[PDB]
């Protein structure tokens, strides 16, 4: 009853804060797995030959390109900031622009987190075949781009969705 | 707000579907990688699903985007039973996306090891392929009807 | 399988490695993929439990009793353990899971192990004391692969207890204990007593099935050469080389066989 | 207002239970059916049928959100909420009995199409064991839909 | 109001747990043939009886289901607050005993095609043991009719 | 008030858990007589009566659940609050001692099927056992009842 | 008021764990009973004593949990919060202390039937053991009676 | 007021877990005494102190539960909060202490169990150990003491 | 005036935890002196210390709670609500201190029960190690006093 | 108001969840490094950059905490419970995104460690992969102070 | 009004989350040293220094719970929220800090005291990798101290 009522008041800037900020963190830490998982593959090959070696920075290239989306995102998300005045900050535009600045950081760091995940582990099966075979290296730099792409579209996700806020 | 936020879930659900499906394209990738150890060739058939797989997320980042310039909230007011209705369906659409996207992988794994072997019933598996594809295309196109269902 | 991604990818890529490199003589091979083993040294469990085997071989050699020591030495030392007579099998029991088996098996310690008949029930329980390592991996597919290498090892047994140990007089009842989940369940290959009314039964088990085909070698030999062709077989599953599993016992095998190739091929 | 929530909410849920089942049939039974094929590509065609009677199943059931989207009207008179969450209560219903329905199926495939590789009959016998119980996933989830639907007059 | 929601949801878990005990009987009993048809191709169509009591059971929860679903309207039939959450718990109660049901049902199933490769008259046994274990679906249905029943009955 | 409502929850919850620890039981009950039978069909014969034992619980829950759905009723009296917690706790105690039972029984049964096979003192043992068992369960529906029959309010 | 909830509750939970606990040394006892039998049958005669231990431990705390609810009535006393903490708290206490006494007198006298089976005297030992561990239940039916006696000093 | 929630509460409580430890502890002692006897009746003999160290903890978490009870005087005592609470306190303690020399003791048990076999002079000496272990809980149970006698500021 | 109920949890707190940890480490402590048993039977001096280390942490902590339950004197300074908090606030920090000096001291005598029957040269180093563990109770108690120290100021 | 309890809140636990992230890949790092010394003591000597990520780990974690405890001036500011809020959330996920990215390295140069006991080019090449990681977490660190620097406003 | 109280419960946890952490460590230490006396007498005086370490890791996190007691004085301010809010966050950030600190210094030293058995010369190594470990630590101390210091909130 009044706790059901209570419920539904909320604070907007601290909402739009973690919109701007936990997405470039999840963003952070996929990437972060994604460069542990290609690292630990380089590891195992690293007996061979640095053609591996080479798929692997080609992996940490991407893992890089989604840590400058992330950047590229708060910097969005700083200057995306609505007016939100410290006085005006309890109107229901304002929770609307809140809600809406969430939605854009959780689309954006979630895809991005696990774009980062599939880029890791298709980076460490390729940089095995690579050692296995010297001649499937196109192929590796094929999933390495398809994982690249992906972290691309969640920049561009972010990107279309940076015009959200609707606050005061 | 209450229904900005149902509606925002509503897209984002579809969105996780996609970025579950990433999954399977991921371990599509993986036994791609031991496929073509055996035969480039097989690399590039192997490879091929792995990009249309994530074709399909770029085109479920597409959408996000028309949800984005469709997620001005002025046209339209939403009440409780048009949020909750709202994130139910999206959320029913990302379920069956990530289901769709995990059988795809499963899918792909079995199309690698069919590769790395002769090529035998590689046209059931392209078939199979395409069975997970049409149902995560199915998810897809149930879930405009949602987005378009609004209104008074 | 994102578990390999996320903790074990470098070993396995390792092992992987050393497996796809390999495709007297033999004892050289063995010597030198003990010592990778040693270097190296989930797929981790499965080749402990491959040199457990290979280690029940070595015990059941030094649990009888002529030079041990220096069989022993000639023996790979993953075949003979470092760390490993009533006695010399009692030790053998510490740090090896397959010995105490064997000792069970072997009541009259060397006497009961005699490389005749009784040493091959001595290491029959010995190898189904190594099985149930293996099954302490918790199951999984190379879980299922080795439960079948087992059942083909007990229908081998089996098939040359009723070809050839009715003279030793090993009981029927004892020689299916002692002819070892698959391989404790091989009743159909026991119910013929007839040595070749028993070759066929024993053929009928799904790893003999589809494998010895003819067999002119294989069934009709004893002790433990029925699955011959079976064991290449699984060694052919191997060639399967599925990533993100554990496989390291499937490259110790691989190795194993391409070293018995090699003796085979010998000169020329 | 609550009514129309209620039987959206289930109506959505009819859908994400009974394709979270038969995806997980699928999966289960293709990986029998990928198993035989790879083993002889004479059986591959026969152990593919149930793969594609799983997806069209699925298919099914996210198809049955379509139809319940009308099922509830809140364009049309509000009624008492009890009878959106009767909405409710029936797609949950639907929901759950496909995902249960369906797994069952792809459980039983799985081995039914691994073991075709040796009889090719197994294949015909493993469609007839999946057949049955994918039609009573089917028939469920639309029930569901049907009567979410028709529990809406409310007196 | 409070009534016919509950009730509502009562015959949603009444659906859903029918649903997974007939999931566990089925995808049991399937596992088990697969096995069995291999030995004895035969024999197959004699194992397949368990998979019937499965779905029989599953379609008495369902039908149970479309029954409480039945009356939603309140002008239609008497329904106090508690009698409609009676009618939820008869629903919740009877799905719970038939998910029970199906659940053994489906572990005696396997062990019947274990004994179906063993001596058939093992099978002929575990035959009645799956009639028997069947059973308590029957009455925990009627259990859930007559609460369903008392529920109607209001004031 | 609405304390019915809960009170027939209690009865629902009594006959579903009561049925869920006989069937579970009898499941492992079944299970031990398909492998007596498999070992020896005397053994078979006699293995089938654990089911039945079990099965005998869930038959004692839903009578009493439909007993506990019978004392509701808005003639007999007005709605009230503490009828209704005692109906409901009633009901809870009932089924949890029937569930509590029929689990003890399954795995008596299995012992029992086991010690059969061995021997048929063993068996005549087994079946003391599963008469403690009964017991343990009549026992728990007594007490069940009785804390029912304290409708008074 | 609320009292009588509280008050039901505990009895039904005493009840609940001294079944569960009965149950548990009733499958531990049962299971060292099957192993002496096998082993041999004469000497499983005299190992159902602790099984005969573990069901008396039962019935008792089931009898304190009956005579507790007896105690209830509320034409006897108006509403008065005390008397039902009273006997929620003995309930309580007298379910722990049947169900922790129960589990691990099953224990017990399996292992004591294991020892039994092999040597004589080892039975004298475990009936010592299970007479210590009847400590547990003694000292809940204290603590029960002593709640029962702070039910009526309320006032 | 709410003291009789809080009191009952720790009284119950005290008892049950010492209940609990003291029964784990004395499934784990008659384990050992099992496995000793089978090796020797004289080690079966001495076995019984762990058994005395968890009739002794039994005892105490009993004695502590029963005075925190008879410091129930509501007729006398005015309804405080503190009174309640240093009760719920005292129970509290009693009961944890209770449950660690449980754990403890059955430990001590099983080790002492195996030494016995070992050597004479082993069990001797881990009488010694087992008997610190009693100490320790008797200081916990002292301390349960003071914290009933804080009780007496509120009246 | 509430504050009391929970000052009276802080102190049995602080009890029960230590006990706890207490009753941890020494039952890990006999368990490894077991084992050590038979093999070196002349280390029954060497296996006794664990012990004493167990129990004296188990002092400290009666002495904690001791002087916890001595800081409630509510006849005089009204507990007011800084009291009750202040209590609990140092039996937490008593309890959680003999908890993890417990378990490290009940680990660290294993090691040293197991190390007794093999080169018994190294009993001083396992008794400069058990002395360094219990030096962190000593610490948790010394905290706990300074906490409670500050306890009677906050009547004003 | 409860900004100021929200900031300090945010920036303990952002220097609590970087000293772990830190913590945890030393300790990686640092088994790695014995393990692998035990074959060649000479390779160990050069085995440091497990050292130098974890002393960059705790400086970048220690700099950006002193950076938020620097932000909290309420005689400059009253502040409000928007920007405090903001700065805690700031500073919370520049120390979370700081944890992952040391424990990731970490465990990248357990093995990198033995992968130098193997050869020399192993162990430039798991240096390149170290510099690479510490480049991540030094971006996550520049993050969070243009997060601090936005607190300002 | 509570706030302080608060802050004072967060200075407790500081220096029980130290404690845990450094006793984590001394445990990992300890066993490591046990094995190296075994392996060599000479070893066991030269391992001591990883227990110093955790000995000054918790002494530390003692000295800042005792600066945070200093911190609270009645007589400095009225009841204030920030006093509270500031001490409890440097005490969770400082005791979290270090337990972290400690348990991954405690996995260095149980690896080192084995690594320094079989080789005595990368002991230096593992010297600078545990001041390393410490240091780190220390750092976190700091800026708990700095936190500290921060008291003047208000005017």
């Amino acid at each position: 009853s009044s706790w059901s009522r209570a419920l539904v008041k909320i604070s907007p800037y601290t909402f739009s804060a973690i919109g701007i900020a936990v997405a470039i963190g999840v963003s952070v830490l996929g990437a972060a797995w994604g460069i542990y998982i290609t690292g630990s593959s380089l590891i195992g090959a690293a007996i061979k030959a640095p053609r591996i070696t080479s798929k692997n920075l080609i992996s940490v290239i991407f893992c890089e390109a989604v840590a400058i989306y992330g950047v590229i995102v708060a910097i969005i998300l700083q200057t995306k900031l609505e007016s939100v005045p410290a006085s005006q900050i309890y109107a229901p535009e304002s929770l609307r622009a809140g809600y809406a600045i969430f939605a854009s950081g959780i689309i954006v760091g979630f895809a991005n987190l696990v774009c980062g995940l599939c880029v890791g582990i298709i980076g460490s099966s390729c940089a095995l075949s690579d050692a296995q075979n010297s001649s499937l290296f196109v192929k590796i730099l094929v999933i390495e781009i398809f994982g690249s792409a992906l972290g691309l579209f969640g920049v561009i996700v972010g990107i279309i969705m940076s015009a959200q806020a609707s606050w005061p | 707000t209450a229904p900005f936020f149902g509606f925002l879930g509503a897209a984002a659900a579809l969105v996780f579907s996609c970025m579950g499906a990433a999954y399977g394209t991921a371990k599509s990738g993986v036994g791609v990688a031991s496929m073509g150890v055996m035969r480039p060739e097989l690399v590039m058939k192997s490879i091929v699903p792995v990009v249309m797989a994530g074709v399909l997320g770029i085109y479920g980042l597409i959408i996000a985007v028309i949800i984005s310039t469709g997620i001005n909230p002025k046209a339209k007011s939403y009440y409780l039973f048009d949020g909750y209705a709202h994130l139910s369906s999206g959320l029913a659409c990302g379920l069956a996306g990530l289901s769709a996207g995990m059988a795809i992988g499963i899918v792909g794994d079995a199309g690698v090891r069919a590769n790395a072997q002769q090529p035998k019933l590689f046209v059931g598996m392209i078939l199979i392929l395409i069975f997970a594809e049409a149902l995560a295309l199915y998810g897809l196109i149930v879930g405009i009807i949602l987005s378009s269902r609004a209104g008074q | 399988a994102m578990t390999f991604n996320i903790h074990g990818g470098y070993l396995e890529a390792i092992v992987r490695g050393y497996r796809a490199g390999l495709l007297t003589i033999v004892e050289k091979c063995t010597l030198k993929l003990v010592d990778e083993y040693k270097h190296m040294l989930p797929l981790s469990t499965f080749l402990e439990y491959i040199t457990y085997g290979h280690m029940i071989d070595n015990v059941v050699l030094i649990v009888t009793g002529r030079d041990v020591q220096e069989l022993l030495e000639k023996c790979h030392p993953l075949g003979m353990f470092d760390s490993i007579m009533r006695e010399l099998y009692r030790l053998v029991l510490v740090d090896t899971p397959l010995a105490p088996y064997f000792s069970e098996c072997i009541t009259s310690e060397d006497l009961d192990d005699m490389n005749i008949e009784i040493m091959r029930n001595t290491l029959y329980k010995a190898y189904l004391e190594d099985f149930y390592k293996f099954c302490q991996k918790l199951g999984g597919a190379t879980a299922e692969i080795m439960s079948d290498l087992l059942a083909f090892e007990a229908d081998r047994r089996a098939v040359n207890i009723t070809i050839n140990s009715i003279g030793t007089e090993l009981t029927r009842d004892d020689r299916r204990k002692l002819y070892s989940l698959y391989p404790y369940g091989h009743e159909e290959l026991a119910v013929c007593e007839d040595i070749d009314q028993v070759r066929g039964v024993m053929e009928k088990y799904p790893p003999y099935q589809s494998i010895f085909s003819k067999l002119s070698y294989g069934e009709s030999q004893m002790l433990d050469k029925a699955f011959y062709e079976e064991e290449v077989k699984r060694l052919c599953l191997a060639f399967e080389q599925q990533f993100h599993y554990g496989v390291f016992f499937a490259y110790m095998r691989l190795r194993e066989q391409e070293i018995r190739n090699l003796m085979w091929i010998s000169e020329c």
